[PDB]
C-alpha cells in the first residue's frame, strides 16, 4: 500500500477502506472506531474551510493587482471593521459594516442553525442516526456528479494541501509583515536572499 | 560486550572475588560492579536499571547539545549570542530573545516562564505515560525498552543484534554521563568553554591541567 | 524597575523615613544609659541589625508602596519577568517539597504498621527506628508519588471505601 | 451457600457501619427460620463500640 | 405519644428491656433468632422518649427505634 | 507581631495583581499596565461606536467616585 | 532502665522532642540568617 514514509507499516485500525489512508497515525488517535468517524468528518470539514479560506485570503491581493477594488488585507479586515467601515468591493453603499461585535453576533446567529442542521443530518432538532453526513448531495450537489472514491480522495488531498497552506499564510504574515503573493514575488525575485534562512 | 557467567568484568583478569552474587550476567553492561550493594534488593535493581538508562540517554543528548552550538559557531559563522552552554539561558533574560540558529524568524522566544511551564506540562504527560508503560504512542514491551513508534527502523526485531545493541547503548550512556559530569566540573573550576578546555590541553599537554587549578584550593 | 505604580525600595524616600523613625527611637532610648554600659551595647546591636536589614531590602529589588513598605508580587509571570521570583515563587517550590516529604513519611509509616498484629499500638507508641528509617529514605518522594499515580496504587477503589446511604 | 467459618466477606447492607468493608465469619446458623444467620467480626468498632454483627446471605459478597 | 418500633434484626439480648425506666418494652417469643425471643413495645403510652433502649441495643443500626411525637403529661415527665 | 516589635518593613504585603490587572483592563491607569481599555492602541479601546467610553474613563479615573477604588495589600 | 526507652517512644514524648528540635533549628537559622522576606 502507498504510505507516508518508504516501507512504513500501517496501523491495525487504518486498513484502507476510507479515502486518504496512508497509514499515518503515530499518536494512535483513531484506535477507537467511534472517534474515527468524527475525525474523518472533521478532516474533510477542516479541509473545505481551509480551501475557501485560502481563496478568500488571496482575493484581496489579486483584486488589488488586477485593478478591481482596493480591498483590505486578510489580516487587516477586522481592524478596518473595528476602526472604520467595511465596504463591499470598495463600494461604500454596499454592506458598509462598522461594528465588530455585531459582526461576531451575526456570525454565531447565522452559523448556529446551519451547523446544528449539518450535524443532525437533516433540517431537524434531533440527529437522524449515529452517523456523520460529510457528503450530503441533494441541493449541495447541483451538477449531479460525485461521491466517487477518486473524487473524495481529490477533495481530501487538496484539503490537506490547503490546511498546510493556511498555516503558511498565518506564519508568513506574522514574520514577513506583508501579503502572501508579495511573499511569493519576493522569493521569485531573488530566491537566494529572500527566504526564511537568510537574515 | 557479552552476557553469561564468563563476560568481561570490571577488574579484568583479577576479578575473582570482585563480583557480587546477584549480578549473574542477565542484563546489559553487567561487569559485576556493585561495591555498595545498592542492587541487592531485586526491585531496587529494576528501578536503578531504568534510572541508569534514563540518566544515560539524557546525558547523551545533553553532551551533544552542549557541544553542537559551540561547534556551529566555531566551524561555521553562526552568530550565536553567548554560544557556551553555561551562558546560554541568560539570553532569554533581560529583553533578549532566543533565536534558533541565530535567526530571529525561527522561535524568537522571550518569555522564560512560558517556556518552562510548557516544558513541565509536556513532560508531566510524557513521563507519566513512560512510568505507566502505556499511552498514546502505545503499550511498552519493556519499561526501559518500549519499542513500536520508538523503534521505527525495526532494529530490535533480531534478538541477538538487540542483545548486543543494549550493551552498546549502556556503554555509550555511561561514557556520556562521565562526559556531562566532566562538563559540569570543568565549568565550575576553569570557568571557560569545554572546547577551549580541549584546545588548551591540545596546545600544551603540560601545565594546562587540573593541576594548574589544584594549587589554588 | 517600577511596576504596578510601585517604586523600588532603593530609591524610595518613604523607605528612608521608616529607617530614620526606627533609628531615632533607638537613639532616644540610648540617651538614658551611659556610653559604655551593657544596655547601651544592646541598643547599638539592635540599631546595627536594623540598618543592615534596610540595606538588604534595598539591594534585593524589593518594591515599596506609598507607605514605604516592601510589597510582594505573586503572579508568576510578573515575578519572573521583573526579577521577583524569590518573594513567592521559589518559596512555593520550597514549601511543596517539604510538605510532600512530610506527607510521604507519614503515609509510609502508616502503611507499614497497618500489617502488624495490633496496628493501633504502633500509633501511640512510635516505632522510632522504623520512623527514622522512613524519614531519611523519603527524600526522593516524587519517585513514590509518580509511581503510585501512574501505576494506580495511589487510590483505593470505590468498592472498598466505606460510604453512607446515598 | 453459606461462607466457611473463618472466611472473609464484604458487607453490602447500606445502613451498616461496615458497608464495603471486610469481616471474618465466626458462625453460620443452619435453621431457615433465622433471618440473619451469619455472624461476622470486624476489626474497626462502630459508633456503638461493638465489633460483631449478624447478616443475611444476600448482604454479603463472598 | 412517642412511638417505639421493633425491627427484625433483633437478637433478643433483653438489654433494651432492662434499660427502660418506665416499663414500655417486654420480651415475647419469636423464632427469627437463636435466642427465640424478640422485644416488643405494648405500653408506649408510658414512654418518656429517653432513648435509653437505643443506647443499649447492640445491633448494627438498632433494632429498636423511638420516634418522638406528640407530648402528653406522661411523656413530658411531669410530676405536676 | 511585626508591628508590635517595631519592624513594619518585615510585614508580608502581597499586592493584589490579579484585581489590579482587571482594573487596568477596565481603564484605570494608576497601575501603569496599559491593556484593553487602558491601552490606546487596543481593539477594545478603539472600537469606533464605543461612545460610552469617554464618560466611563472620566469616571473610572476620578478619586471622588467609588467606581473601581484603588486597591493594595 | 528496661522499659524506659518504650516510655520515651510514646507519642507526647516524641512530640515534645521533635517540636523542640524543629523549633530549635528554626531559631538557630533565624539567628544566623535573619530577616528573609
Ligand atoms: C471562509 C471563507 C471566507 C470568509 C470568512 C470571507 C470573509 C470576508 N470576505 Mg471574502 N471571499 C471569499 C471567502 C471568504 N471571505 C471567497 C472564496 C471569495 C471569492 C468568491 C471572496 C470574495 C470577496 C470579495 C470580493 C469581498 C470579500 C469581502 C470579505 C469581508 C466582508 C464580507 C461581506 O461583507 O459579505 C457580504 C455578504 C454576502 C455577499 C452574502 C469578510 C472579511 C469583502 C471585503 O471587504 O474584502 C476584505 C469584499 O469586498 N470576499
Ligand atoms: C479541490 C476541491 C474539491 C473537490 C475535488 C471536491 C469534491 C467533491 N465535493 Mg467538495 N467542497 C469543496 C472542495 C472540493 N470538493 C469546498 C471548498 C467546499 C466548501 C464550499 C466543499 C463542500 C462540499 C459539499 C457541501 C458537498 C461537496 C461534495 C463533493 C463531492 C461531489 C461534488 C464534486 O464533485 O466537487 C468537485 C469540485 C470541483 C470540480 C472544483 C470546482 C472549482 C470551483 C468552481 C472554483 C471556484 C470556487 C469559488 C470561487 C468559491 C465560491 C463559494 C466531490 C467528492 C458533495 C457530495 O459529497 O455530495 C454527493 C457535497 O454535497 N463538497
Ligand atoms: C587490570 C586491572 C584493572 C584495575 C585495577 C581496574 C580498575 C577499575 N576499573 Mg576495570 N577493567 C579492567 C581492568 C582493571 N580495572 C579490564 C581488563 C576491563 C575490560 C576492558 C575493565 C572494564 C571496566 C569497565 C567497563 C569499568 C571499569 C571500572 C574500573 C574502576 C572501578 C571504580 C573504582 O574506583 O574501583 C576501577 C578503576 C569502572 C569505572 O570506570 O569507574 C570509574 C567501569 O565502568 N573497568
Ligand atoms: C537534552 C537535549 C537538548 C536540549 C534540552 C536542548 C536545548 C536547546 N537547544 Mg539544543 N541541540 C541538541 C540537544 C538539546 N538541546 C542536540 C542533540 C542537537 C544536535 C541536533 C542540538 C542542536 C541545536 C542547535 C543548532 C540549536 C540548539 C538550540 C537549543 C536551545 C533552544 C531550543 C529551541 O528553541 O527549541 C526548538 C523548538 C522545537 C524543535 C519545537 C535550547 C537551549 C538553539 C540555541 O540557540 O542554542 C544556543 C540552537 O540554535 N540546539
Ligand atoms: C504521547 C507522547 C509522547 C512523547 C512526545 C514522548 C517523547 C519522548 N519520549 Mg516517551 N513514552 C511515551 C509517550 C511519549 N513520549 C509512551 C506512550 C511510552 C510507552 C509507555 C513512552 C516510553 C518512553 C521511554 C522508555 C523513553 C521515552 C523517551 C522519550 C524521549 C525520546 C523518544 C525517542 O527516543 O525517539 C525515537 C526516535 C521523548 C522526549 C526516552 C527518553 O526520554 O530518554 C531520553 C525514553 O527512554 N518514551
Ligand atoms: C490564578 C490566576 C492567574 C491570573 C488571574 C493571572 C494573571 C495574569 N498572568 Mg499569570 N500565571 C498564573 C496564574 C494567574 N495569572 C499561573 C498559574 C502561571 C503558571 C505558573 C502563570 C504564568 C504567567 C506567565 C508566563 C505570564 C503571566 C501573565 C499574567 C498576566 C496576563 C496578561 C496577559 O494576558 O497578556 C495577568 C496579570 C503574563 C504577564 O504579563 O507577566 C509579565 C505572562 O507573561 N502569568
Ligand atoms: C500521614 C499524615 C497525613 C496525610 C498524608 C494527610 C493528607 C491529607 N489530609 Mg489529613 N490529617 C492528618 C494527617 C494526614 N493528612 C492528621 C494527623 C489530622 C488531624 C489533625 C488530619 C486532619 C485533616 C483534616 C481536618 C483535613 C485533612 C485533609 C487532608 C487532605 C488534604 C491536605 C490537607 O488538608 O492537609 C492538612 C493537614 C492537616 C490539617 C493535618 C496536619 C498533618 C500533619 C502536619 C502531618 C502528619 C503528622 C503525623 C503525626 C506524622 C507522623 C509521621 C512519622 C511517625 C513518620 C490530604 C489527603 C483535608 C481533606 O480532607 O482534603 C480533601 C481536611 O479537611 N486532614
Ligand atoms: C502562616 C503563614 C505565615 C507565613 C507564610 C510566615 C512567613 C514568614 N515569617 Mg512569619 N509568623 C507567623 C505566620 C507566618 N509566617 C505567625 C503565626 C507568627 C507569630 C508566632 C509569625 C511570626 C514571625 C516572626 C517573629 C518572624 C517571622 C518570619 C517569617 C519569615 C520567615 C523567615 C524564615 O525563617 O525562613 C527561613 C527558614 C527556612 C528556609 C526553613 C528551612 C527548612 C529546611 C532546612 C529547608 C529544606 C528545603 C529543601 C517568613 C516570611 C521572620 C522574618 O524575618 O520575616 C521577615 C521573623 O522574624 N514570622
Ligand atoms: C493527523 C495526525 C496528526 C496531524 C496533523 C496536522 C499536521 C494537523 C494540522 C492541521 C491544520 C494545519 C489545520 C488548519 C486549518 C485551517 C483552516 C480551517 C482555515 C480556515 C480559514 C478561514 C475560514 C479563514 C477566513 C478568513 O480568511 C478570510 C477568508 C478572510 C479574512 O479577512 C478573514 C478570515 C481570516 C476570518 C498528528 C498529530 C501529527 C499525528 C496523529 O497521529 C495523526
Ligand atoms: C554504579 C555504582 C556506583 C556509581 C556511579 C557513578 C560513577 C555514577 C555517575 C553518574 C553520572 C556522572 C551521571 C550524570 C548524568 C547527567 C545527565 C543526565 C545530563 C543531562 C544533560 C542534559 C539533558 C542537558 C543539557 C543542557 O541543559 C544543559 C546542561 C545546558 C543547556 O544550555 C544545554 C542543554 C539543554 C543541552 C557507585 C556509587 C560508585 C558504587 C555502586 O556500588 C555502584
Ligand atoms: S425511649 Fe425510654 S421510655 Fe421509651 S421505650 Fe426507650 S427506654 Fe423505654
Ligand atoms: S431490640 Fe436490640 S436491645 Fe432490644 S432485645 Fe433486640 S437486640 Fe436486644
Amino acid at each position: 500500500r502507498p504510505t507516508w514514509f518508504p516501507g512504513a507499516e500501517a496501523p491495525a485500525w487504518l486498513t484502507g477502506e476510507f479515502p486518504g489512508d496512508r497509514g499515518f497515525d503515530p499518536c494512535g488517535l483513531a484506535r477507537d472506531p467511534v472517534d474515527f468517524a468524527k475525525f474523518r468528518d472533521s478532516e474533510v470539514f477542516h479541509g473545505r474551510w481551509a480551501m475557501l479560506g485560502l481563496v478568500g485570503c488571496l482575493v484581496p491581493e489579486v483584486f488589488g493587482n488586477l485593478g478591481i477594488a482596493q480591498l483590505p488585507a486578510w489580516y487587516d479586515a477586522a481592524t478596518v471593521a473595528n476602526t472604520s467601515n467595511l465596504d463591499y468591493l470598495g463600494n461604500p453603499n454596499l454592506v458598509h459594516a462598522s461594528n465588530v461585535s455585531f459582526i461576531a453576533l451575526s456570525t454565531l446567529l447565522l452559523m448556529g442553525p446551519v451547523e446544528a442542521w449539518r450535524w443532525n443530518g437533516a433540517l431537524a432538532s434531533e440527529a437522524k442516526s449515529a452517523e456523520r453526513t460529510t457528503y450530503p448531495g441533494g441541493p449541495f450537489d447541483p451538477l449531479k456528479l460525485g461521491a466517487s472514491p477518486e473524487l473524495k480522495l481529490k477533495e481530501i488531498k487538496n484539503g490537506r494541501l490547503a490546511m498546510v497552506g493556511m498555516f503558511g499564510f498565518w506564519a508568513q504574515s506574522y514574520v514577513t509583515g506583508e501579503g502572501p503573493l508579495a511573499n511569493l514575488a519576493a522569493h521569485l525575485a531573488d530566491p537566494a536572499h529572500n527566504n526564511l534562512l537568510n537574515t | 560486550k557479552w552476557y553469561g557467567p564468563n563476560r568481561p568484568k570490571w577488574l579484568g583478569p583479577l576479578s575473582g572475588g570482585a563480583v557480587p552474587e546477584y549480578l549473574k550476567g542477565e542484563y546489559a553492561g553487567d561487569y559485576g560492579f556493585d561495591t555498595a550493594g545498592l542492587a541487592a534488593d531485586p526491585k531496587l535493581f529494576q528501578r536503578y536499571r531504568d534510572a541508569e538508562l534514563q540518566n544515560g540517554r539524557w546525558a547523551m543528548l545533553g553532551v551533544l547539545g552542549c557541544l553542537a552550538p559551540e561547534v556551529l559557531s566555531n566551524v561555521f559563522g553562526v552568530p550565536y549570542p553567548e554560544p557556551v552552554w553555561f551562558k546560554t539561558g541568560a539570553t532569554i533574560l533581560n529583553g533578549g530573545s532566543i533565536d534558533y540558529l541565530a535567526n530571529p524568524k525561527l522561535i524568537h522566544a522571550s518569555n522564560l516562564l512560558l517556556t518552562l511551564v510548557l516544558e513541565l506540562v509536556f513532560f508531566f504527560a510524557a513521563e507519566t505515560w513512560r512510568e505507566a508503560g502505556e499511552g498514546p504512542l502505545g503499550k511498552a514491551q519493556d519499561k526501559s525498552y518500549p519499542g513500536g513508534v520508538f523503534d521505527p527502523l525495526g532494529l530490535s526485531k533480531d534478538p541477538a543484534a538487540f542483545a548486543e545493541a543494549k550493551v552498546k547503548e549502556v556503554k555509550n550512556g555511561r561514557l556520556a554521563m562521565l562526559a556531562m559530569l566532566g562538563l559540569f566540573v570543568q565549568a565550575g573550576v576553569t570557568g571557560q568553554s569545554p572546547l577551549e578546555n580541549l584546545s588548551a590541553h591540545l596546545a600544551n599537554p603540560g601545565v594546562n591541567f587540573w593541576t594548574s587549578y589544584a594549587p589554588t584550593l | 524597575e517600577a511596576i504596578l505604580g510601585l517604586t523600588p525600595c532603593a530609591e524610595s524616600a518613604k523607605f528612608q523615613k521608616v529607617l530614620t523613625k526606627e533609628v531615632k527611637a533607638l537613639e532616644k532610648r540610648e540617651k538614658l544609659y551611659e556610653p559604655g554600659s551593657a544596655p547601651f551595647q544592646a541598643l547599638e546591636a539592635t540599631k546595627a541589625k536594623t540598618q543592615a536589614r534596610f540595606a538588604k531590602y534595598a539591594e534585593s529589588g524589593l518594591l515599596c508602596g506609598a507607605d514605604g513598605l516592601p510589597h510582594l508580587i505573586s503572579d508568576p509571570g510578573l515575578a519572573v519577568k521583573y526579577g521577583h521570583a524569590g518573594e513567592t515563587l521559589i518559596p512555593t517550590i520550597g514549601f511543596l517539597y517539604v510538605a510532600g516529604y512530610i506527607g510521604t513519611a507519614g503515609r509510609t509509616y502508616l502503611q507499614e504498621i497497618s500489617t502488624r498484629q495490633k496496628p493501633t499500638q504502633s500509633e501511640i507508641i512510635i516505632d522510632v527506628p522504623l520512623a527514622t528509617s522512613i524519614a531519611f529514605k523519603s527524600w526522593d518522594w516524587p519517585n513514590k508519588a509518580v509511581k503510585e499515580l501512574a501505576s494506580g496504587t495511589l487510590l483505593e477503589d470505590a468498592k472498598n471505601v466505606p460510604v453512607s446511604r446515598r | 451457600a453459606g461462607p466457611a467459618r473463618g472466611s472473609t466477606v464484604k458487607v453490602t447492607r447500606p445502613e451498616s457501619y461496615w458497608y464495603n468493608q471486610y469481616g471474618k465469619v465466626i458462625s453460620v446458623d443452619e435453621s431457615g427460620a433465622i433471618r440473619y444467620p451469619v455472624v461476622v467480626r470486624f476489626e474497626k468498632e462502630n459508633y456503638q463500640g461493638v465489633t460483631t454483627n449478624n447478616f443475611a446471605l444476600d448482604e454479603l459478597e463472598y | 405519644s412517642h412511638s417505639v418500633k421493633i425491627y427484625n434484626t433483633c437478637i433478643g439480648c433483653t438489654q433494651c428491656v432492662r434499660a427502660c425506666p418506665t416499663d414500655v418494652l417486654e420480651m415475647v417469643p419469636w423464632d427469627g433468632c437463636k435466642a427465640g425471643q424478640i422485644a416488643s413495645s405494648p405500653r408506649t403510652e408510658d414512654c418518656v422518649g429517653c432513648k435509653r433502649c437505643e443506647s443499649a441495643c447492640p445491633t448494627d443500626f438498632l433494632s429498636v427505634r423511638v420516634y418522638l411525637g406528640s407530648e402528653t403529661s406522661r411523656s413530658m415527665g411531669l410530676a405536676y | 507581631v511585626m508591628q508590635a516589635f517595631g519592624t513594619p518593613e518585615k510585614q508580608i504585603l502581597i499586592e493584589p495583581v490579579f484585581a489590579q490587572w482587571i482594573q487596568s483592563a477596565h481603564g484605570k491607569n494608576i497601575y501603569e499596565l496599559n491593556i484593553l481599555l487602558s491601552s490606546d492602541s487596543s481593539n477594545a479601546f478603539s472600537a469606533s461606536q464605543a461612545i460610552w467610553l469617554p464618560g466611563w474613563l472620566n469616571g473610572i479615573n476620578d478619586k471622588s467616585t467609588s467606581l473601581f477604588l484603588q486597591i493594595g495589600p | 532502665m528496661k522499659y524506659f526507652t518504650t516510655y520515651l517512644s510514646t507519642a507526647p514524648v516524641v512530640a515534645v522532642l521533635w517540636f523542640t528540635l524543629t523549633a530549635s533549628l528554626l531559631i538557630e537559622i533565624n539567628r544566623f540568617f535573619p530577616d528573609i522576606l
